């Protein structure tokens, strides 16, 4: 929503659900380059933990 | 209307029947015009329109066209209220 | 532990940073890698047309010369236009003599002068996949066929590789052997139409190549041994570089990003830099990767790091903003203002507004502003699109009135109001649509409807209306 | 809506364009006023009470 003096009060669900995405995103990317494992899996750890 | 409340696990299937659309990215609104996005969190697209009748673009802007989907934006013209449960 | 970042960090540690001499050999088995690759593609002379066709059809301006080809192993048109034509010279020679002992030797002069030449990453990416669709296509084919022949038939593998092997173009690998007197021959002729249909579609793509496709196997295995080589190389490097991205990414950790996103952009950089360093330039691998790792990094909190994302050049107009305003505080003293920020930066002083009414990050609706109740800053926002419940009595209650002053006028009158407006309907309707239902001239619809507005305008004929009136 | 149109054609009233968002007395308070004092941005007009 948009408060009073141009500034924005927020949920803190989107900012949670921008972490999945982002994360998300950057897997898809990653298996596309068929980065060394290492990177892989420390990714789907992020993802997991967000 | 009902008499009883059913609780379950939720399938893949059903997720996908629940849903209007798919987030890709994570982008929220606009900094300047500070309307919705095409696929973020907050998008027309998906979770319906932004004002009660009428398209995003502003092509269509009255009931005389409840129901359709503009062809320019995909953006249904119904109640906002249906942002609430999409 | 349970610390995602202390796991990496434990499979990380394990992996010894590599010296000089260990980074220059890793590179150089990266070159050989790709060398084998490169010259595994070059005895296909199926790309070479390709080529030529992009490079007529640059010819008829439909692109760039230099951006089709990435120079040659030799940077002027002429020389270019001089090499293209030696090589379209060079395959209609080699192509108009395929009568077999004397082409192949035209064909491999027809390799090497084209090896001289370079290809952009992107095509020959592009030339890579077209080759390897055209093998998976022709595998996919053949096991379709091993399957068709093998499960059902129940075919030993020792007839396949006896028969299909040596000739793999004629069918009579198959048709013959259906005469074996074996009972896999005799289940063949269930599915000996797929058989013929895969059998011909494979005459068709060797006929394609023009070339053995014991020759194709050889050069797709060989090419996967330099894939797997240059791939094995870069993972080695990969490592030395891990520990050497993380420190960049401590360099930034409290943006807004969390310290394991900046090291997994941080990763991504290296990963670019590996891919497009040099020994040659002899340049210690560290200095040419960091650049590209902080690069990556900061385009990643440019990003990722704000909920309403800003575009790039903005958050770098904000942040030379921010130092200039760090300087002039510590330099001038009080604080600089908008105008004095603008004299010392060169903006119209209205942007620089702008750039100052860009909103920061937005407060959680969770911040205890209660103090109270343990109440929250969402439970004081209210929702300003409901209509008062007094506005929707009003809204019925004229409603009601201009259905009952409508029903005061005859009948006529009475719809030709209605549907000139969408009272009651959820259609509108203007002259020409009203005149077609009253059988009118669009004459006397406009003098009806003048009429009607007339009357309604007599008093004591409309006063709870003149009431709704504000 | 199509109804309020019909009451505009009728007495020919026109819109506003501009809201009435004004500062007044909270309900239920009656006192007089002992002080007035405004805040100009440094590049407004400053009318004439300032
Ligand atoms: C400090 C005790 C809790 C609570 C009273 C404090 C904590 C943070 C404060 C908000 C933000 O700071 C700034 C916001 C935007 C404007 O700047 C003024 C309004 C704004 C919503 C503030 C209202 C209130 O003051 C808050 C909620
Ligand atoms: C404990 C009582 C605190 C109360 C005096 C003050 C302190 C900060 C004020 C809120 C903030 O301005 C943020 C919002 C601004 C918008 O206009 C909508 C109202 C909004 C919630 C404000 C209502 C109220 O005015 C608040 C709670
Ligand atoms: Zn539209």
């Amino acid at each position: 929503v948009p408060l009073d003096g141009g500034r924005f009060a927020t949920s803190d669900l989107n900012d949670l659900y921008r972490r999945v995405i982002n994360r998300n995103n950057r897997l898809k990317r990653l298996l596309d380059l068929a980065a060394p494992d290492i990177i892989v899996r420390n990714e789907k750890r992020m993802l997991q933990e967000a | 209307e009902f008499d009883a409340i059913k609780i379950a696990l939720a399938s893949p299937d059903m997720i996908r029947s629940w849903s209007f659309g798919e987030v890709k990215k994570p982008e929220t609104i606009n900094y300047r015009t500070f309307k919705p996005e095409r696929d973020g969190l907050f998008c027309a697209r998906i979770f319906g329109p932004v004002k009660d009748y009428e398209c995003l673009c502003g092509k269509y802007k009255r009931l005389k066209h409840r129901g359709v989907i503009c062809e320019k934006c995909g953006v249904e013209v119904t109640q906002t209220k249906v942002r609430r449960e999409r | 532990t349970t610390d995602p970042v202390r796991m990496y960090m434990r499979e990380m540690g394990t992996v010894e940073l590599l010296t000089r001499e260990g980074e220059i050999d890793i590179a150089k088995r990266i070159e050989d890698g790709i060398n084998q690759v490169q010259c595994s593609v070059a005895e296909y002379p199926e790309a070479i047309t390709y080529l030529l066709e992009q490079y007529d059809r640059v010819e008829a301006e439909e692109a760039r010369l230099s951006d089709l080809i990435t120079g040659f192993v030799d940077i002027d048109p002429e020389l270019a236009r001089e090499k293209f034509a030696e090589l379209r010279a060079q395959y209609v020679v080699t192509r108009d003599t395929i009568k077999h002992a004397t082409a192949q030797e035209e064909i491999l002069k027809l390799s090497e002068v084209f090896k001289q030449f370079r290809l952009v990453p992107k095509q020959f990416d592009y030339l890579v996949n077209s080759m390897r669709v055209m093998m998976d296509r022709v595998r996919t084919q053949e096991r379709l066929i091993m399957k068709l022949c093998v499960e059902q038939c129940k075919m030993p593998k020792k007839n396949f590789i006896t028969l299909f092997t040596g000739n793999e173009t004629s069918d009579t690998w198959f048709n013959a052997a259906i005469a074996m007197n074996k009972p896999w021959s005799e289940k063949l002729h269930d599915v000996s139409e797929e058989v013929h249909r895969a059998l011909q579609k494979l005459q068709q793509i060797e006929e394609e190549t023009g070339l053995t496709i014991e020759q194709v196997k050889d050069i797709n295995r060989r090419m996967s041994i330099g894939e797997a080589k240059a791939r094995r190389a870069k993972k080695e490097m990969v490592e030395a570089n891990l520990r050497l991205v993380i420190s960049i990414a401590k360099k930034y950790t409290n943006r807004g990003l969390q310290f394991l996103d900046l090291i997994q952009e941080g990763n991504i950089g290296l990963m670019k830099a590996v891919d497009k360093f040099e020994y040659r330039r002899g340049y210690k691998f560290s200095t040419y990767a960091t650049w590209w790792i902080r690069q990556a990094i900061t385009r990643s909190i440019a990003d990722q790091a704000r909920t309403i994302r800003i575009p790039v050049h903005m958050i770098e107009t904000i942040n030379k903003l921010n130092r200039i305003s760090r300087q002039m505080l510590q330099e001038m003293g009080r604080e600089p203002t908008p105008e004095e920020l603008a004299e010392r930066m060169l903006m119209p002083e209205d942007k620089i507004r702008k750039v100052l009414k860009i909103a920061k990050e937005p407060i959680s609706m969770e911040t205890p502003i209660g103090d109270d109740e343990d109440s929250h800053l969402g439970d004081f926002i209210e929702d300003t699109t409901l209509e008062l419940p007094l506005d929707s009595a009003t809204t019925e209650s004229l409603r009601a009135a201009t259905h009952d002053v409508l029903a005061g006028l005859t009948a006529r009158e009475a719809k030709v109001l209605r549907m000139r407006f969408g009272i009651d309907m959820n259609t509108d309707y203007t002259l020409e649509e009203v005149g077609k239902q009253f059988d009118v001239t669009r004459e006397r619809i406009r003098q009806i409807e003048a009429k009607a507005l007339r009357k309604l305008r007599h008093p004591s004929r409309s006063e709870v209306l003149r009431s709704f009136l504000d | 809506t199509p109804e309020e149109k019909l009451l505009r054609a009728i007495f020919g009233e026109k819109a506003s364009d501009v809201k009435d968002s004004s500062l007044r007395v909270p309900n239920g308070v009656s006192g007089t006023v002992i002080d007035v004092q405004v805040f100009t941005r440094d590049g407004v007009e400053k009318d004439k009470r300032a």
